[PDB]
């Protein structure tokens, strides 16, 4: 028969031509497309379409999929489109059109028996985010980041140690071992990163061998241009990447001997704006180079109001510095530059600087890296209006870019987006489902690799998962052996041959990373532009072909008190 | 400012286009409420429901998926049907076909 | 006391409530959760005063007005539901839009 | 010499002829009949009985039980005695006289060095519960049930899903595989019910083979007469039990075209009442048939006078229901009727309703099983006094009929009564303690498989484990291997001969569920009445014999407000 | 160059001939030695010293440690230092001088890639805590224990049972192997006790052949002169201890008849002042001989004038002794001495007395015990003055003789003081770093074979691991398997052979107790007098030599109301 | 309410701050973590009130005086640090030497 528009989107969400505002920001996403028939949407509940013989066909488990997620409103850096999505053995089956075979038209995701169903009308439905810059200093840390919809962590440490606190370094084979052996208790992927800061290839060698997916050159341990130079040789003959924290000091050199020592090969550059550390003032300027992979942290995004003034003593406890020592705190002071945060904020937005992350507990939140990017997004539009790219009235095109930050980039940038990273098929099932009203601050569900791992619940004992008090509580998915299957522990091409998994008994399914060092700048998902930017040494005032790059500190964000108990 | 408001465009959507259709009266004769999903062969619905099953045969109610018809105890009314689609099989229901057609 | 997990459950519903109840006080905008768990807990005291059910759906409507909370609070609110030990049992009681 | 019997059941408990109220109800219990030598009583403590030589023996592991409860009072459906319970290997060894054969006489429960003893004086001990109505909406459940006294816990569901949220159903052979490896991780017993809804033989028995013991027939996808009988062929040739919810909407016929389809064959009827699901308004009728085992699920136990008010919206979050679609509501308002939850109460008072369970976040309260099957009892001996079973001036045989209720009956419904459901010789050591003035609240000790599970505990650093805050903590029971030891995995006679507990690699112990098909309403323990019932299809009263059942709605409540601190 | 003192303890912490006041009591420790080479100290952090080519060499794993403790103030039973610690292989590897040997003179302690830092300066570092006397009621203990400092836990128990609520033992092999298996998912090294109240030695050696590391004699199950002879006999032949709680009630014979008994063979006497048990009123004359080892519990530590008022009631509820019974209140009095309780003090300042041990939950704290022994060292330097053996002007030997007392000693007497109990190359390393404001009531971190297990963490999602609210958290070290790694599972000789590890299918780490029948008080360091001691039978004056030994109760103690929220 | 792990963190801390309160209250001379909870909750009252960081880094050095405290309290916090959601979003707010 006839629907009208209001009430479709009632029922089934949003279609074509329809807009969605992101949480409380100014940032509205248009349908671009709909996979579905009109008429033909499969709906779950009393009464409903999936019933046998009508939405639910007579096929056996291996001709339907496991799970399907029902008109879902996909938010992902190819699109924005609604589609049911179908899940099969823990992976992304299809994208398409479910159902019944026998009674509806275009069936792409096959229902049967075997089927579960999750209702994702009104609900948008994006890829698990990826924070590869984890201090790995308490468990407690990946429940966190699970919980604001963040499903792979990548870093390193060993607890609340001194060398944790300051570096993302899980130092040689006996705590790398320990670690991996930790990690199958943690309902995240996981991938480690250890100490590359050795002018000794063997050294390194042997950790990679153990397990690790990476090295991180640290300047707390030395980052000079041999250490640097040695950490890529090795990691050019491993497929391993290689994080840096450059020589804040200038100690052995300026950024442009850092740079040179680098010679062209990959590399990613954790926290490039400085603040976080890196050649002051200038280690900003790595972002114009095609080898290198930059990314922010999470304290200076976005500028805002109390941003400078916080920064001092979290810098000082962070890199363990006395401020009784004048030349701890005048290198603490050297690190912190408005003209440098404000800058930051405008090179996400033309995509300059390629991937968010948050440096946790040792100056970045964990739980809001997310949250966070959005909040960038928000003020960029606020203040410079809609991207040279933009088609339509709406900001799908800014929300692509900036999705891609959390998501795909920091994938192929560590060299696992054959696995995760986005929605697409064959990638493992992490999936996040969120209410418009919250979209990045508070998921609806959190799904790893095919089962539920974390969601709110209401009162255990209530006739109903509804009533209050409603909090993150783990579920199934975040259970023992349920756990193992649902999730990875990459390693590097080295490890999993030497057979570590098993010599270490590792229980969970096991991932390996390659295509590390052919990663290039060009390869970020709509974050692919090398500015001809340039830093001035007295001023610090931050320039692209000349004209002065800067932004204005905010007073009030969006997905903040609104939203938040404390 | 409503966070996550949608702003839908007006306008109205043309449900199972382009498929064959036909009405029929139907009353129930039952003493007791019967209420028919979308998607449920028509032909199969409870037997108190007394029309035309011939006609009714591969058919379902051309109403937006997901929704019903009640039919109060002695209640009459003319309902659109729409016809099957896919492989045109039908499995369950009161498995009266239990194959194509 | 012999807790069973539901009521230390609850002492966090209750305790959450205790945070906006101070700050409605200080004549602050309630936020989200902050209103959630103010008329939550308001419910929960209803039943152990004995109210019936049907009188708490409708009270509950009168906690908090637009006028107490920020803005679009009260559309991301279309109900409210909580659990609590009645004269006659456990019962759940559904406010439908408590904030108008 | 002699003893007053005031002093006699203050230091050993009660004995023949004295009675004991249970909580804070009208229910009274004598007890039958005592299994000691009075003066040769054991009791353990400084200076007490148990002690080398005296009532502790010199025999060797294998000639003495592993524990024993002392002088405790038990409540099962085969009486209630005074008595010392032995448990030797997780299993009941004994109910009898405990002590040394060497100085004491009658001794059948023989206590040695390998002894550890529970004081059960002046408590009352009872077998774990069974609720076999578990929607696995969130692993927090079992903690909840556990701390309930319910130590069995049968269901389906896949965590907060809407296809779980609806219906009791673990969809296919990964999901299955993914919740019995999930199962290892609780510390209930557990036993899966797939999703029965296919007209396709095949899809049905690839599920029974992959681990599940029995089959939701669910109308939320679709409770056909098609679907019906297809579930039940394959429940006939696989041993497994049928769980029904049928159809509401008499959308495929009336109740008697359901009980048609059934054929005579045995099924297990969820909330019989029909507020939770079921033909509209005449579901009830199915206790009058052999074939049929009904149940109840908790809210509408007992009728009370919020009862009606809190169901319409309980019902619509539970079904996926839409408030703004007329149909929708008006078939949640069919569900409701008066008439129907005021005769179950009184079906269940008769015997015509035989298990009670939750319906756990699904229209029903995973904590209140064993609380609310009290609440009817107490409400039902205030209003119709005693039963013309009763002998004596106490209500023995009305608690005899009511625990069997979620004891005996859900256990040989399921086809799992040789290892659990009573407290017989042979079965698992599946106990729970309970003080007189607490019965059906709040336990004192629940203990599983042999070992304390989870039990009240103070203070952690205290002097003693009595100071406050006194509240609910795991034991060693629910501690990595010592709980898998202690848990039994259920698992239907396919599964365990296809090797699926190998294959999953499930570390608990594991059980099959046999017996399934034979069960009729006759074998119901104390609850096999088969009575002539009517309802009016426009009144909806409830006839038997052409009499109207019927009871008056509670005000106020037995353990209720004076147990809760919310 | 040159540096003054006080900017020196301000950067690496004290040096020689600097003293320290440990929390808030009057005890002053002086260092007496210092391992390093001024201005070769090593430092980590931005710009510091732990650098690649600098602190940090080029060396291979195996030719450097895993973890370096920098600059740390050691204080154990054979000396108060300052020195670097190097920990390899989850054990202690050196105490001396860490740094890279390639620029750096006196290098012991290797530091490369491979290598993790824990600053240490400005904090005291110790052995883990080794409580002898657990009653395993719950298993929440350990984590208040471990959170203590307490890291091995030796005792009994099987959970919240009567058995257990009053004695240490795990009764029988089914019991023990049970324990066994759920010691696995504790953060703690663990050994059991076995019931030795039998007068069958099969009895006995069934239950140390399933893995007891010893045998609990308890008067509740009969401490009679024929139970402790078998139970000796057994330990003598199977290498094990056995721990006595002495016939209170002198129903057997008085304490001459039990020494007798036990006939000059090795015994660990648990509370031996009393009022936790054992000969009234003299059983403290026992710490006079040379084969018994003497310990107190926590309660009766140090006298105060609350202690005799809350004694009785306590009392009563451990041993399920009823108040209503006049003999079961004489008996409970009769424990209770004021005389015997404050010449207990006395006899530890003296070394008369060599352990002090919890008894949880049954008249003991278990996360008091390192607490109150120091709280009697105060107490008793305050009313004594300086011990005969002190030079110098501080308390260091002081500090010595009682941190043996929970550290060295319990390790000599139980058998395992070859893998725990002090900082010594080649044992485990399980260390606790407090800050000196802090000492013995709060640690700033708890390492467990060379991870950490536990330690104060604030706000997960901070900024840094400092914002409040900081308090215990679980960390890597207690995960999974980690932690399996990192713990031991202590087990008797004849455990170890039988293949009680694979048939259980324990997962941690395996130790073997030996040297338990060979020790004596000589053998307790800096505990080893044996006073000519007499008790009055009527006044229960405790006298040595003749002199009247007492001390006065104390009003405030340190360690007390400055630290504790509750 | 959807109460991430975080909010249910400072719900401790609030808590905990209101045991201080009521024996600030009675006249008690606060301990140590009595002191560490009152400064912390008062800073975090202050972000939902909108106070902005540099305000709070100051006013937090007068919620205690020397003579509020049990001895040796002062010394044993050398500053207290606390994170709320301030109008702009998260921020650390560090108090050095609170208590004078
Ligand atoms: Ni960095
Ligand atoms: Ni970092
Ligand atoms: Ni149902
Ligand atoms: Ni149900
Ligand atoms: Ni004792
Ligand atoms: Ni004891």
């Amino acid at each position: 028969s006839n629907i009208s528009r209001q009430a479709y989107a009632d029922m089934f969400g949003p279609t074509v031509g329809d807009k969605v505002r992101l949480a409380d920001t100014e940032l509205w996403i248009e349908v671009e497309d709909d996979l579905t028939t009109y008429g033909e949407e499969v709906k779950f509940g009393g009464g409903k379409v999936i019933r046998d013989g009508m939405g639910q066909g007579q096929m056996l488990a291996a001709d339907c999929v496991d799970l399907v997620l029902t008109n879902a409103l996909i938010v992902d850096h190819w699109g924005i489109v609604k589609a049911d999505i179908g899940v099969k053995d823990g992976r992304i089956f299809a994208i398409g059109k479910a159902g019944n075979p026998d009674i509806q038209p275009n069936v792409t995701i096959p229902i049967g028996a075997a089927t579960e169903v999750i209702a994702a009308e009104g609900k948008i439905v994006t890829a698990g985010g990826i924070d590869t810059h984890i201090h790995w200093i308490c468990p407690q840390q990946a429940e966190e980041a699970l919980v604001s919809g963040v499903t792979t962590m990548v870093g390193g440490g060993t607890g609340p140690a001194a060398g944790t606190h300051a570096t993302t370094c899980t130092p040689g084979p006996w705590y790398i071992s320990r670690m991996l052996q930790a990690a199958d208790s943690l309902p995240v992927n996981i991938g480690l990163l250890g100490k590359g800061n050795v002018s000794q290839p063997d050294a390194l060698r042997e950790q990679v061998a153990a397990g690790v997916i990476g090295l991180k050159i640290h300047e707390d341990w030395g980052a000079t241009p041999a250490a640097i130079d040695c950490a890529l040789t090795v990691a050019d003959e491993m497929d391993i990447q290689v994080a840096l924290h450059s020589d804040t000091l200038n100690e052995s050199g300026f950024v442009e001997d850092t740079l040179a020592a680098i010679g062209g090969r990959t590399i990613h550059t954790f926290h490039t704006e400085g603040a976080g550390g890196g050649h002051a003032p200038d280690i900003i300027t790595a972002c114009a180079h095609p080898n290198i992979l930059p990314s922010s942290t999470n304290p200076t995004l976005p500028y805002t109001l109390n941003t400078i003034d916080e920064h001092l003593d979290m810098l000082m406890v962070a890199h363990h510095l006395d401020p009784d020592i004048a030349e701890d705190v005048a290198f603490a002071e050297s690190r912190i530059r408005r003209e440098t945060i404000a800058a930051e904020d405008v090179l996400h937005d033309l995509g300059a600087f390629s991937l968010t992350s948050s440096d946790s507990q040792a100056m970045g939140r964990v739980g809001e890296v997310i949250l966070r990017t959005w909040q960038v997004a928000h003020r960029m539009k606020v203040q410079r209006g809609a991207l040279a790219e933009e088609t339509g009235d709406n900001d799908n095109f800014r929300v692509k870019r900036y999705i891609a930050k959390y998501t795909i980039n920091p994938a192929l940038t560590h060299g696992i987006a054959h696995e995760v990273g986005s929605i697409e098929v064959g990638k493992l099932a992490d999936l996040v489902v969120w209410s418009p009203a919250f979209f990045g601050v508070k998921p609806a569900t959190v799904i790893k690799g095919g089962m539920i791992a974390i969601a709110p619940m209401g009162d255990i004992n209530a006739s109903i998962p509804t009533p209050q008090p409603v909090h993150y509580r783990p579920m199934f998915g975040a259970l023992g052996s349920a756990r193992h299957h649902c999730r990875l522990t990459f390693l590097s091409q080295a490890a999993a041959a030497n057979g570590v998994a098993e010599r270490l008994n590792l229980r969970s399914a096991i991932a390996v990373v390659k295509g590390c060092r052919t990663v290039q700048k060009a390869d970020m998902v709509h974050n692919s532009l090398q500015p001809n930017i340039t830093v001035d040494a007295q001023t610090y005032e931050v320039r692209v072909d000349g004209e002065l790059i800067t932004s204005e500190p905010a007073d009030v964000l969006p997905m903040a008190q609104r939203y938040f108990l404390f | 400012m409503i966070p996550g408001e949608y702003h839908v465009k007006p306008g109205q959507i043309a449900l199972n286009t382009g498929r064959a259709t036909c009405r029929v009266v139907v009353e129930n004769h039952g003493d007791r409420p019967i209420q028919v999903g979308s998607h449920y062969h028509f032909a199969e619905v409870n037997p108190a429901l007394k029309f035309d099953r011939q006609q009714a045969a591969g058919y379902r109610l051309n109403i937006p998926a997901g929704t019903a018809v009640r039919f109060e105890p002695g209640q009459k009314r003319e309902v659109e049907l729409v016809a099957f689609a896919g492989h045109r099989a039908v499995f369950g229901f009161r498995g009266e076909v239990m194959g194509p057609l | 006391m012999e807790l069973t997990p539901r009521e230390k459950d609850k002492l966090l519903l209750f305790t959450a409530a205790l945070v906006a109840e101070r700050r409605l006080a200080r004549g602050l905008k309630l936020n989200y959760p902050e209103s959630v768990a103010l008329i939550s807990a308001f419910i929960m005291e209803g039943a152990r005063d004995g109210k019936s059910v049907a009188s708490l759906m409708e009270e509950g409507r009168h906690v908090l007005t637009r006028e107490q909370v920020m803005e679009g609070v009260p559309e991301m609110i279309p109900d409210i539901q909580v659990e609590a030990t009645f004269p006659d049992g456990s019962k759940l009681v559904t406010v439908h839009n408590p904030i108008i």
